[PDB]
RNA sequence: UGGGAGAGGGUGGUGGAAUUCCCGGAGUAGCGGUGAAAUGCGCAGAUACCGGGAGGAACGCCGAUGGCGAAGGCAGCCACCUGGUCCACCCGUGACGCUGAGGCGCGAAAGCGUGGGGAGCAAACCGGAUUAGAUACCCGGGUAGUCCACGCCCUAAACGAUGCGCGCUAGGUCUCUGGGUCUCCUGGGGGCCGAAGCUAACGCGUUAAGCGCGCCGCCUGGGGAGUACGGCCGCAAGGC
């Protein structure tokens, strides 16, 4: 209800969930979901078949509004995150481009104790 | 079976329809080595199906028994204190074992006081798509699947 | 392997101290703004040691990049 | 005299990444977290996206088996001020040397005083789990502190667990940094393996734990005990 037809799509993942947002040619929220979007609680989440779940549930949603192509960006590390693209790509949505941008300080904040231990 | 990976036992085809696939449908039917008690049960049962059916026997063996096979199953395992039923992809060695076990496992469930009319009405009730053995494939299938989430655990 | 070719090998004469030379001081970072190593950049501890300054300096002007988004994964 | 390499030190100044918070847009129902979960956070709209701003702390790749420093210790970039040091020439002085009880200065982290600062992290503490019970390990919060200035404290597995200087005693190999006629030669560092030799053994082996000379420090069975007492030092903790 808005017609965008183009646009990006921005998957979050991560060790204990995966959510996925598809935004407008220039970054604004049309439709998300994730992991427990889906219905899945606690570590379910995390799991990559919630990934294509929650990337396909966004997918869905996001035709809905007319979409028809997508550029891909990922962030994080998680289990979904090869599993979400595949979703994508399998959706009916065109994949016109994968980049990952995953932030990584040049050294900045002291991480807390279960992410040190490091050298 | 820790050195090889034990060859299968090559079955004698049977007395009849000359097939390896009754023999071993026979023999899970028997009991205490009465293989001919079993034979025989297996047999009359042809002959029921031969009249209250217009179809062949063997035709209608063979179907059941496709019918009931599972193409997926959870097998259990475990993983930091837990444990998951593990959808996996099923043998199709495994799968004519399940088969031909499950037919005469639901076929003594029955009501129907005579043994061979029991696998009889069980064997061809079973290519009708219904039947106990047919649900407990699904059963087995439905276990499966519902648990894809655990699927990444290929094992 | 790594047997792709050095930089330095592919590419003539040049001052390592030019700050400013983007053209080819773009050369020695990988598809991300990252400095490449010297298993790669194929320079001395010395030259590489240079380098380094060099492409820090560029960065700051604005001539060259920090950090690049990979395009694949 | 000429020249070299360097996270050596001090002072300003600056850059980009990331976290947190605040503003705005767009967006719904969760997010987060774990072995599994809760506590917690979210329809006074969180999470995930895009834009803007504020602030503090640290400095990715290069950066190594690397480099510098007497030690502790030192990495974004620029400028200034500044210590050590290596090489070449063989130019000047003519032992002017070595060591070094006391003394003085330096001295990680935590900690102390006064005043600033405070983003992230986090003793104590407040909660959630786990457990036979957890004053714990895991999870959510969180104060001192961590950062700055000035003063104090003066300890450590302050370690190569090896005091400083000098001369002598096969080589091989890698590496950093000079000079040369640049396959290589010759210096000054950093590593391996090894002649002779040394060692209880492990090992050490022209960075010695070898062969020698000089000077300092220290040891003399374990426990009691780095305690008691005394002195000295410190705001205290406490140190010698
Ligand atoms: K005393
Ligand atoms: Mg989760
Ligand atoms: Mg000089
Ligand atoms: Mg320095
Ligand atoms: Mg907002
Ligand atoms: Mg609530
Ligand atoms: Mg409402
Ligand atoms: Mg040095
Ligand atoms: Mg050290
Ligand atoms: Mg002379
Ligand atoms: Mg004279
Ligand atoms: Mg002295
Ligand atoms: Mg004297
Ligand atoms: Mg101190
Ligand atoms: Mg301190
Ligand atoms: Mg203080
Ligand atoms: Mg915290
Ligand atoms: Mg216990
Ligand atoms: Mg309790
Ligand atoms: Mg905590
Ligand atoms: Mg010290
Ligand atoms: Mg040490
Ligand atoms: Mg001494
Ligand atoms: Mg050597
Ligand atoms: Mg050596
Ligand atoms: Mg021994
Ligand atoms: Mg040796
Ligand atoms: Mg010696
Ligand atoms: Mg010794
Ligand atoms: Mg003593
Ligand atoms: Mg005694
Ligand atoms: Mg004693
Ligand atoms: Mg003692
Ligand atoms: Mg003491
Ligand atoms: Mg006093
Ligand atoms: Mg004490």
């Amino acid at each position: 209800k808005r017609q965008v037809a183009s646009g990006r799509a921005y998957i979050h993942a991560s060790y204990n969930n995966t959510i996925v947002t598809i935004t407008d040619p220039d970054g604004n929220p049309i439709t998300w979901s994730s992991g427990g979007v889906i219905g899945y609680k606690g570590s379910r989440k995390g799991t990559p078949y919630a990934a294509q779940l929650a990337a396909l549930d966004a997918a869905k949603k996001a035709m809905a509004y007319g979409m028809q192509s997508v550029d891909v960006i990922v962030r994080g590390t998680g289990a979904g995150r090869e599993q979400a693209i595949r979703a994508l790509q399998a959706s009916g949505l065109q994949v016109k481009s994968i980049v990952d941008d995953t932030p990584v300080p040049h050294n900045g904040c002291r991480p807390k104790k279960k992410f040190r231990k490091a050298s | 079976a820790r050195r090889r990976r034990a060859e299968v036992r090559q079955l004698q085809p049977d007395l009849v329809y000359g097939d390896v696939l009754v023999t071993a449908f026979i023999n899970k039917i028997m009991r205490d080595g009465k293989k001919n008690l079993a034979a025989r049960i297996f047999y009359d049962a042809c002959k029921i199906i031969q009249e209250k059916t217009g179809q062949e026997p063997l035709k209608v063996f063979k179907q059941a028994v496709e019918n009931v096979k599972p193409r997926m199953e959870v097998r259990s395992r475990r993983v930091g204190g837990a444990n998951y039923q593990v959808p996996m992809e099923v043998s199709p060695r495994r799968q004519q074992s399940l088969a031909l076990r499950w037919l005469v496992q639901a076929a003594n469930q029955r009501p129907e006081r005579r043994a061979a009319v029991r696998i009889a009405h069980e064997l061809m009730d079973a290519a009708e798509g219904k039947g106990g053995a047919v649900k407990k494939k699904e059963d087995v299938e439905r276990m499966a699947e519902a648990n894809r989430a655990y699927a990444h655990y290929r094992w | 392997p790594s047997r792709k070719a050095k930089v330095k090998a592919t590419l003539g004469e040049f001052d390592l101290r030019d700050y400013r030379n983007v053209e080819v001081l773009k050369r020695f970072l990988s598809e991300t703004g990252k400095i490449l190593p010297r298993r790669r950049t194929g320079l001395s501890g010395k030259e590489q040691r240079i380098l380094a300054k060099t492409i820090k300096r560029a960065r700051i002007l604005g001539l060259l990049p920090f950090t690049e988004k990979l395009v694949r994964k």
